[PDB]
RNA sequence: AGUAGUAACAAGAG
RNA sequence: ACCUCUGAAUAAACUAUU
RNA sequence: AUCUAUAAUAGUUUUUC
């Protein structure tokens, strides 16, 4: 008998065994070399989707720009970016007419957000494309470099600390004739002076790379990293789009998890109830083909212009900057290529900046065609990409556009016997169509498809299907008269997370508990998951039981600790103790779970604030998944690859930054608890605080006049040093 | 002194002086997050890779003096190599496990105080009581539940301001504590933490764990309080329920809320029984709320609620015929009402349904800071006489009275983005939303309410829209002044009459809202779902029909009258709209009778779907039904008579009946099932013969079949986009 | 927050084709009212741009086409159904003794 | 540490990477060109992968996993969970897929630890597994040896070369196409007994050069999640039946074996197995997903899930309709190139289509 | 050779 | 050639925990 | 009855020829 696991679906409905279709136990696919090929493919495809548009040369950067707006109406079902501006404006108008006041109230909330947001909002995130180095940097590091460069060039409006003032500084930098930077090499500092067009090309540039560890995709794809100049504008536009989306029932963003599932189920059931019993109902499990390569920044500018009608001019300008910068964007080509000589047995890296005027004999046929197609667009080492939204940006504004198209499906707008509605999340959608008969269903689907074509939305025919309402798929959630559990999606979360011993134990037990609550993880499987996690935890951290003879480097110390302990159950698993977790106590931290079983001296050593592994007191170092800090809350080593580069002065600079920050925290105790705000310098703020505190201590008699005078003398000395 | 000396030291060095001068306080956060780049992408892989290294762990440079370089076996515990970007050194995990057995020992006596929440969890689990495990048809519902209760009358921002005031008095900025709750908690924690010897940051984190509320959406069954949410993995499953009571002390407001929920469920279920009083009594004696018998709670709980008072009166207890509305205790001195749903258009152009109380009534309002006498008619305030304490108390009383009056002016006074659905599209109580909106800013409400001259009666003062004591003109029908349980008898139909003989309460006065309990409500009887939510009621009713299909089918064939009178259908009948119960019952009984007289037209699924609707006393009308409505969380969910439905879909491939998305069980094919496509339980007086037949002209609708006569075959658009041939017997 | 200079020039090139300045486009949008634009565009659009629904019957789907070529070869990191083990009776738990000694 | 001999230097790919130079100093080289970035060579589905999966689903005579301890049971639900977990562990510890899990976890753990510890050394790594026989006595097994090459791994995809020497009794000449990557030796004559007599069979050593990366080694070390993936689905089915039966059906499923699920096919037709058979089959499927992880598998799974959903909608009488079904088929078939596991999955999908539409 | 798959590794840098 | 260093951080939303 | 704290970390989701 040949074993056929797929035959299980003959009796178990596919949604009820959907976990079997996710092979998430093996390693995900990765990208090995460069991303230049994928980036060039994306640029060529984006320009191909708009090839019948109008070509212009940008007067400020010189980049050729393709404009598909108001292009010819398509005659086939191929993807295209020929969105009609009047159709988009009419969709926005009807969305506003069906939900009166949505844009006005969203604009009020966004005005409050714009006026109140601080500059350090930009540090939230992993990487930002640093134009001063032509590569990705940590968001805080990129922001610090940009601020230092702006200060050296007399652009100091960001000293207010507000994000909008930083955006004003960006706008002012756009008008500087020359921007100066500083470069390091093999470690001295050199000044480089960009010109206006060079800086403008750098500021409009988004970095590109490949996406690693992506599930369900046979082929790799390119992704983007926004630069420092555009991040604030994108944040403000997305804040407005979020305010709009919060007021829309069809929106799939920004609600996630159980709240999202409940909202979607309620919306679907409301649609079912509003449907007459004497009419057919069909749901479309729909995807869109190349949503971000067909949507145009000019249409987003039009949407923002319609949304911000009757608003103050400054608000309209600050919202409009982002689509304007996105319609003049450049794309970094990437690493380039590597060339291999078989006879001479050598390999070499070809930078992407040489692809403008490199001989085409080296490349193969497909890459040569890519380079030939993209060479007219190449400028200053980047590619001109006017059409398209690059990658994972303006998702909620895309949701707004999709919801407007869905909203166009009321009977007041269709003006016929059919109507539609559904769900929208960025580009993914689900559509419910009602009609007296099948002809009406076909007509409604056709009208939805053609309206989407008008606004530049192409429904992926090969990835969409339609059936009677009751089952659909939306944003990887499988609905079979209700959302079903999908355990395989959370399966990679089980295991040793890799923070430290205490945090990893907490993560393991919390993941088991959360999957019991949410993903229908049964009690027996929860116990087995706990056993497997304990096994992996003991193997990973070399913390097997003391009464075992697993030969590790740590086994002798654990044996010694086990021998001298009286109450073995009190030892943590990190110390070789037993596992006391079961279903009933998954929610309890380990140190608290076995606190009363510990020896007094072992407990005193474990929870000793004067231990070197963690920076009547308690152990404190950012204590995620670590309720009680012990000696097991240590911090692993950082990567040392930067010591071989020219950026190794950043280590000394950050050491001095940490020193100054800790000294400041010595003056403002609440600084760590809540982020301090202020335009004054650190030394000035500290001196003022010291003076007021010394005066108060003298007044209340906590210190004597001699100490007050000494503090005043030291403050005067610091003031003297401050100027010089 | 040490701080200023260290600052003077840093200002002497060139680079530190540059950092201290050129960096503002706003940019201090940016330089604090400043880093060379922690190249962490796959932390699990990185940890597995680093644990194979000699020294994967960093430690402060004091370890070279606090821990020896080598242990007894000579294994190295630390190295002098410094970590990147710091002066910390590289150490082995052997150093940590050596410290845990040889390091200096300190006194860990303050740890239970600092981490009181986790040890509180430990104590609650330690003293908890486990009951039996019941395998049931669980119906979980995604709802917002609290995982960290925090403090009752506080929000996250208010709690943070209180914490800043308590721990960092000189860093509060411009905030001034206004709410009396904030002042009380601040004084209490300042006194409790006076002369405390813990680090201020740790104290702030303790107060955050103690005072900051946190709520999340979870698929929850049973109680939604924090003590039950923290053990939700333990107590609730997909097919089982574990009876459990936390060992701590239960908050009394949770008890009040759960008692209200249970009383409402019990009263609504009892209203449809033959003898409501006996059913209510036997249900109250079988109900537990958080491990406590319901009767004991009723005997020791002073909760002002209609269903709670009906439950009390049924047991001979004295009741106070009162209720709560917007923080005030209302009591109807005289008058009567009948509820009526009326659709209204809000000021911000929103359409919503409001339960409108008809009739003229008089009330007395009692609050912690104000008192009023209220007289009203249908959506019209006759007069209001407030005698509050200060300006804000009288303002709040006036706002509450205006919202209670359901005045169309109040509805049209709504401005801004006032939402009447949840963030998860769950319908909210309109009155509560209006209260919360007008308690934030009521200038527009007072402006649009109107004005009225006063006649200077008894010296009672007038009130102006900007809250001033005028003596000439006042708000329309508003006047300003200056500053008990009763034995009852309850009828067989739960009608509560005072000793004189006047009616005080009735089942119709019980709210139709279907809420959820803070504390798990355990019901012990044959049907453990008898007082459960509508989804569980529907699923369990159809599963009960499925499991008992043999004898139910036999009874339906032989003695339908006793089958229709089963007590199991009564929780279902509590969901059918009251006005339509008789019509649905009569229609379904006629369908069943036709199904019996037409042999071979025996559709098992049709009988199972339509049986629970026949449990009501039948009313005979000629109206046809294509669908029957069932109230589920306020929205009438239709069950389509022919074909599948959102509530009731039967899958012929799996033979598995699914209700509201919950599996209810698998049917088995009867030998007498009609494998001929002939239907007799779809139209009240018409028998479906087959598919479309063009010979008999165009298709018509179900609602126009009266003109047809005996044997007149016709085509009807019955069902979802289908046309079939029907004939009249 | 004023758009001037380079930003103004970029804004003047971020519009639909028939607009020359951002002020003109803003004036057009501010005075815009929906006047049968979508209906007219739908009438102009050809009937070949449609989403025709093809029924998925039991006779509709076809078997997947597996590629033709030389037969596939084993690629696992170790043998699975052909592995041979030389076993000893060692009363020790998982990973206790020295691997080389056991080997 | 093995001596860096010529045979090991060849077998472990020593000095096989070309010298990294500058484009300035080599641009004039005649054959200098872009790396070979062609598509994978297509391969056809062979019968041995189905036999491998059939053998991975079987019941062994030894227990292959020694699960750790948990806290004592206090709640009644904890006792019910312990009973169900006893059934699950009895089913899953005696499955060949569990032996594969343990073997892979040990091999990948040893490889990763050696790779980090000895960057520039050739380490000899025995392939060791532990089991408990039917009579409960511990037993240590040796499958063969692994020699690790250098492991100066910078990226997560950087390859460390290793040589795998593994004992076997399978003659490589019966299915030569399966062992194209191997050099098979004959190192001895092992004496087996069938029923009563001693039979002499050759003992082969399957030697090949292979490679892996840090990410692959990590996901091999984490191979014990296949147990969770199989058991969660099994318990979901059990609890789904218990919900409508209003009682625990674990014992009824595992002992009475009354409820069966179609799990395979024979010349007669579809064959149905018990709950334990389904558990072992799902475990083997998850284990093979772990052992044969490839982008082709990911693409095929994601693209064929849609077709499964469409077929399910057809079976539910929901009148499903497509728009570009041929496009969906092309997207699915784009992922069927040369991976035996994906080709077997495609054959399974074809069989499912044949059975699900008649 | 092998891993692998649209581009890489089969050590890199000083 | 010895020697020395090093083993590699997309966006948005969400979820979990602190 | 309502109910997006702030921040940090990890995880999850988001495909043309
Ligand atoms: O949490 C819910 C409930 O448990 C809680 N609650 C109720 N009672 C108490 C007490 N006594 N202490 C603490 N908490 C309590 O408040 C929540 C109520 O939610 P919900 O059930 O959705 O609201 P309810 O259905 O009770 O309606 P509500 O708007 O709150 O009104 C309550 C009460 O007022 C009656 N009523 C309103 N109006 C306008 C009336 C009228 O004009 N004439 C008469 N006779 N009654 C009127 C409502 O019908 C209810 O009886
Ligand atoms: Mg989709």
């Amino acid at each position: 008998m040949d074993v056929n696991p797929t035959l299980l679906f003959l009796k178990v409905p596919v949604q009820n065994a959907i976990s079997t279709t996710f092979p998430y136990t093996g390693d995900p696919p990765y990208s090995h070399g460069t991303g230049t090929g994928y980036t060039m493919d994306t640029v060529n495809r984006t320009h191909k989707y708009s090839e019948k548009g109008k070509w212009t040369t940008n007067t400020e950067t010189g980049a050729p720009q393709l404009n598909p707006i108001d292009g010819p109406l398509p005659e086939d079902n191929e993807p295209s970016g020929y969105a009609q501006t009047d159709c988009v404006l009419e969709a926005m108008a009807f969305l506003e007419e069906s939900h009166p006041g949505i844009f006005e109230n969203s604009c009020l909330e966004t005005m409050e957000i714009v006026q109140q947001t601080r500059v350090d909002k930009l540090t939230q995130g992993r990487q930002t494309y640093d134009w001063t180095l032509n590569r990705n940097q940590p968001a805080a590091t990129a922001l610090a470099n940009t601020i230092e460069v702006f200060r050296s060039n007399g652009l100091t409006a960001n000293e207010s600390g507000r994000l909008i003032d930083f955006l004003k500084d960006v706008m002012d930098s756009m008008d500087k004739e020359e921007m100066e930077i500083t470069t390091h090499f093999q470690i001295g500092k050199k000044k480089q002076r960009l010109n206006k067009r060079s800086y403008l090309i750098r500021a409009l540039t988004l970095n590109t790379m490949t996406k690693d560890a992506e599930r369900g995709k046979l082929k790799r794809r390119a992704i983007a990293t926004p630069g420092m100049q555009i991040r604030g504008f994108v944040y403000f536009v997305e804040a407005l789009a979020r305010s709009i989306c919060e007021k829309l029932e069809q929106s799939g963003l920004p609600v996630g998890g159980n709240e999202k599932k409940a909202k979607l189920a309620n919306v679907v059931r409301k649609m079912m109830t509003n449907s007459q019993d004497t009419e057919l109902s069909f749901t479309i499990t729909g995807d869109n083909t190349k949503w971000n390569e067909n949507q145009n920044p000019r249409m987003f500018l039009a949407m923002i212009t319609y949304i911000t009608r009757n608003q103050p001019e400054w608000f309209r300008n600050v919202l409009s900057i982002a689509p304007i910068m996105f319609s003049n964007k450049m794309a970094r080509l990437g690493k380039g290529y590597m060339f291999e000589s078989k006879s001479m047995k050598l390999r070499t890296q070809v930078p992407a900046e040489m692809l403008a005027n490199i001989d085409l004999k080296y490349f193969n046929k497909s890459t040569r065609e890519k380079i030939e197609k993209i060479r007219p667009l190449l400028i200053d080492g980047t590619a001109s990409l006017s059409p398209g939204m690059m990658m994972g940006m303006f998702n909620m504004l895309s949701t707004v556009l999709g919801v407007s198209i869905l909203n166009l499906g009321q009977k007041k707008y269709t003006k016929t016997t059919y109507w539609w509605d559904g769900l929208q999340s960025s580009d993914d959608f689900a559509l419910i169509v009602n009609a007296p008969n099948h002809e009406g269903i076909q007509a409604g689907v056709d009208r939805f498809y053609r309206t989407c074509k008008l606004v530049g939305i192409n429904m992926s025919k090969k990835k969409s299907y339609i059936n009677r309402t009751g089952t659909f798929e939306f944003t990887s959630f499988f609905y079979r008269y209700g959302f079903v559990a999908n355990f395989s999606m959370e399966l990679p979360s089980f295991g040793v997370s890799g923070i430290n011993e205490s945090a990893d134990m907490s993560v393991g037990v919390t993941v088991i508990k959360n999957n019991m609550i949410n993903n229908d993880l049964g009690p027996a499987t929860a116990q087995m998951a706990l056993q497997l996690f304990i096994k992996d935890y003991r193997y990973t951290y070399r913390c097997h039981r003391g009464d075992t003879q697993i030969q590790t480097r740590r086994a002798f110390e654990l044996k010694k600790l086990w021998e001298q302990t009286r109450s073995k159950a009190g030892l943590l698993v990190s110390d070789g103790g037993p596992n006391l977790y079961n279903i009933r106590n998954l929610h309890i931290p380990e140190v608290c779970l076995k606190w009363e079983l510990m020896d007094e001296d072992y407990q005193g050593r474990l929870c000793n604030p004067m231990n070197p592994f963690v920076s009547n007191a308690v152990v404190m170092p950012s204590m995620e998944y670590d309720a009680v800090a012990t000696t097991h809350s240590w911090i692993p080593k950082r990567n040392r690859s930067i010591l071989n580069t020219s950026q190794r002065g950043i280590l000394e600079d950050e050491q001095m930054y940490q020193k100054c920050c800790n000294l400041f925290e010595k003056f403002f105790p609440s600084s760590s608890y809540r982020r301090p705000v202020g335009i004054s310098s650190m030394v000035e703020a500290m001196v003022s605080r010291a003076r007021i505190d010394a005066r108060i201590d003298f007044e209340s008699g906590r210190i004597k006049k001699e100490e007050f005078a000494e503090i005043m003398k030291i403050c005067s000395t610091i003031e003297e040093l401050r100027r010089q | 002194m040490e701080r200023i000396k260290e600052l003077r030291d840093l200002m002497s060095q060139s680079r530190t002086r540059e950092i201290l001068t050129k960096t503002t306080v706003d940019h201090m956060a940016i330089i604090k997050k400043y880093t060379s780049g922690r190249q962490e992408k796959n932390p699990a892989l990185r940890m597995k890779w680093m644990m194979a290294m000699k020294y994967p762990i960093t430690a402060d440079k004091r370890i070279m003096e606090m821990i020896p370089e080598r242990n007894e076996q000579g294994q190295t515990l630390w190295s002098k190599t410094n970590d990147a970007g710091s002066d910390r050194v590289m150490v082995s995990p052997l150093a940590v496990t050596w410290w845990n057995r040889n390091g200096p020992t300190t006194s860990t006596v303050h740890y239970p105080k600092v981490y009181k929440t986790y040890f509180e969890k430990v104590e609650r689990l330690k003293h908890g009581t486990f009951g039996p495990v019941h395998f049931r048809n669980q119906v979980k519902i995604r709802r917002r539940v609290d995982i960290n209760p925090g403090h009752a009358d506080l929000s996250a921002k208010e709690a943070q301001d209180v914490i800043m005031e308590v721990v960092f008095p000189n860093e509060v900025g411009a905030r001034i504590l206004t709410s009396e709750s904030q002042l009380t908690i601040t004084k209490e924690k300042k006194k409790e933490l006076q002369d405390c010897k813990i680090a201020p940051l740790m104290v702030a984190y303790m107060l955050e764990r103690e005072l900051v509320r946190k709520t999340r959406f979870l698929p929850v069954a049973g109680g939604t309080s924090s003590v039950y949410i923290e053990v939700l993995h333990l107590t609730q499953g997909t097919c089982w329920e574990q009876m459990y009571t936390p060992g701590g002390e239960v908050r009394n407001d949770d008890v009040d809320q759960s008692l209200i929920i249970a009383a409402r469920n019990i009263v609504r279920r009892a209203t449809v029984s033959a003898d409501p009083l006996a059913s209510l009594l036997e249900m109250c004696h079988s109900t537990q709320i958080g491990g406590v018998r319901m009767v004991d709670i009723l005997r020791q709980n002073p909760t002002e609620e209609q269903a709670v008072d009906i439950c009390k009166a049924a047991m001979g207890l004295r009741i106070s015929s009162s209720f709560s509305f917007g923080g005030f205790t209302f009591k109807r001195t005289s008058g009567s009402s009948v509820k009526r749903e009326e659709e209204v258009l809000t000021g911000n152009l929103q359409t919503l349904k409001i339960r409108v109380h008809e009739g003229y009534e008089e009330f007395t309002m009692v609050g912690r800071r104000a008192t009023a006498i209220l007289r009203k008619a249908t959506r019209r305030l006759i007069q209001l006489i407030v005698s509050g304490k200060d300006e804000q108390s009288i303002a709040e009383a006036i706002i509450v009275a205006m919202v209670f009056s359901q005045e169309d002016c109040m509805i049209k006074a709504v401005r801004g983005d006032l939402n009447f659905v949840n963030r998860a599209n769950q319908r909210l109580n309109p009155m509560h939303q209006l209260l919360r909106h007008f308690q934030k800013d009521a200038k527009v409400l007072f402006q649009n309410w109107g004005i009225e001259p006063i006649d200077n009666v008894m010296g009672m003062i007038g009130i102006l829209p900007d809250m001033t004591p005028s003596t000439e003109m006042s708000l329309r029908g508003v006047r300003v002044s200056k500053m008990e349980r009763v034995v009852v008898s309850i009828d067989r139909f739960l009608r509560v009459r005072d000793q004189r003989g006047n009616v005080l309460l009735s089942p119709e006065e019980v709210s139709e809202t279907q809420g959820t309990e803070k504390l798990t409500i355990t019901y012990s009887s044959s049907m453990m779902w008898e007082i459960n939510g509508p989804e569980s009621v529907l699923v369990n009713t159809y599963q009960w029909i499925i499991r008992n299909w043999e004898n139910v089918k036999i009874q339906w064939s032989q003695d339908p009258t006793m089958l229709y009178n089963k007590m199991e259908f009564e929780p279902f009948q509590s969901l059918v709209p009251k006005a339509a119960r008789g019509q649905y019952s009569g229609f379904v009984r006629v369908l069943f009778q036709q199904m019996r007289d037409v042999l071979g037209t025996f559709d098992t699924v049709q009988i199972i779907k339509l049986l629970p609707f026949a449990a009501a006393p039948p009313e005979q009308s000629r109206m046809q039904f294509s669908s029957l409505t069932v109230n589920v969380r306020g929205s009438g969910m239709r069950i389509v008579v022919r074909g599948n439905s959102p509530v009731f879909n039967y899958n012929k491939a799996t033979k598995r009946l699914t209700v509201l998305g919950k599996d209810a069980g698998a049917l088995m094919e009867d030998p007498d099932e009609g494998t001929a496509g002939v239907e007799s339980a779809v139209l009240r007086g018409f028998l479906i013969l087959g598919k479309e037949n063009k010979r008999y002209g165009p298709a018509l609708s179900i609602n126009e079949l009266s003109n047809l006569a005996k044997g007149e075959k016709a085509n009807v658009l019955i069902g979802q986009g289908d046309v079939v041939l029907v004939m009249k017997r | 927050f004023e758009i001037t200079g380079t930003m103004r020039r970029l804004a003047d090139q971020s519009l639909p084709p028939n607009f020359s300045s951002l002020e003109n486009f803003r004036a057009y949008v501010d005075g815009f009212e929906p006047n049968g634009c979508i209906e007219g565009k739908l009438s102009q659009m050809s009937k070949e741009v449609n989403a025709r629904i093809e029924p998925f019957l039991r006779t509709t789907p076809r078997p997947l086409r597996l590629p033709d070529g030389p037969p596939c070869s084993q690629r696992s990191k170790f043998l699975l159904m052909d592995a041979l083990k030389l076993s000893i009776e060692d009363p020790s738990h998982e990973g206790e003794g020295i691997p080389l000694y056991d080997a | 540490n093995m001596k860096k001999t010529s045979q090991l230097k060849w077998a472990l790919g020593e000095n096989m990477a070309p010298e990294k130079v500058d484009f300035e100093d080599c641009k004039d080289v005649n054959d200098l060109k872009q790396y070979d970035s062609d598509e994978p060579e297509p391969r056809s589905l062979a019968c041995w992968i189905q036999s491998e999966f059939n053998k991975a689903c079987e019941l062994t005579d030894s227990s292959w996993v020694e699960l750790d301890e948990i806290g004592e049971d206090v709640a009644p639900i904890e006792h019910i969970a312990s009973m169900r977990r006893n059934y699950f562990t009895a089913e899953v510890s005696h499955c060949r897929a569990t032996e594969y899990i343990m073997k892979g976890v040990y091999i990948n753990t040893a490889l990763l630890n050696a790779s980090c510890a000895a960057m520039d050394d050739f380490q000899l790594i025995p392939m060791i597994s532990k089991c408990r026989t039917k009579e409960g006595r511990r037993k240590t097994n040796l499958y063969g040896f692994i020699i690790k090459g250098r492991s100066h791994l910078r990226n997560d995809t950087d390859v460390v070369n290793f040589v795998s020497m593994e004992f076997s009794l399978t003659d490589p000449r019966l299915e030569p196409h399966k062992w194209e990557k191997y050099c098979v030796l004959e190192i001895g004559d092992m004496l087996l007994r069938t029923a009563v007599g001693q039979v002499s069979r050759p003992m082969f050593l399957y030697v090949r050069t292979n490679g892996t990366s840090k990410i692959k080694m990590k996901w091999g070390m984490e191979m014990r999640r296949c147990l969770l993936q199989s058991l969660q689905q099994i318990e979901s089915m059990i609890e789904a039946e218990s919900s409508v039966k209003e009682k625990d059906l674990t014992k009824e499923f595992f002992e009475n074996k009354s409820e069966t699920w179609p799990i395979g096919e024979s010349p007669k037709g579809v064959e149905e197995g018990s709950i334990g058979k389904v558990c072992r089959t799902l475990l083997a499927k998850s284990v093979f997903n772990s052992l044969y992880a490839s982008p082709q598998l990911e693409g095929f799974s994601a693209e064929s899930r849609k077709l499964l959903l469409i077929v399910q909608a057809l079976r539910d009488n929901l009148e499903p309709g497509t728009f570009d079904l041929e496009g969906l088929y092309e997207a699915i078939e784009e992922c069927l190139i040369n991976d035996p596991w994906v080709l077997l999955n495609a054959s399974w999908f074809n069989s499912f289509l044949t059975h699900a539409l008649r």
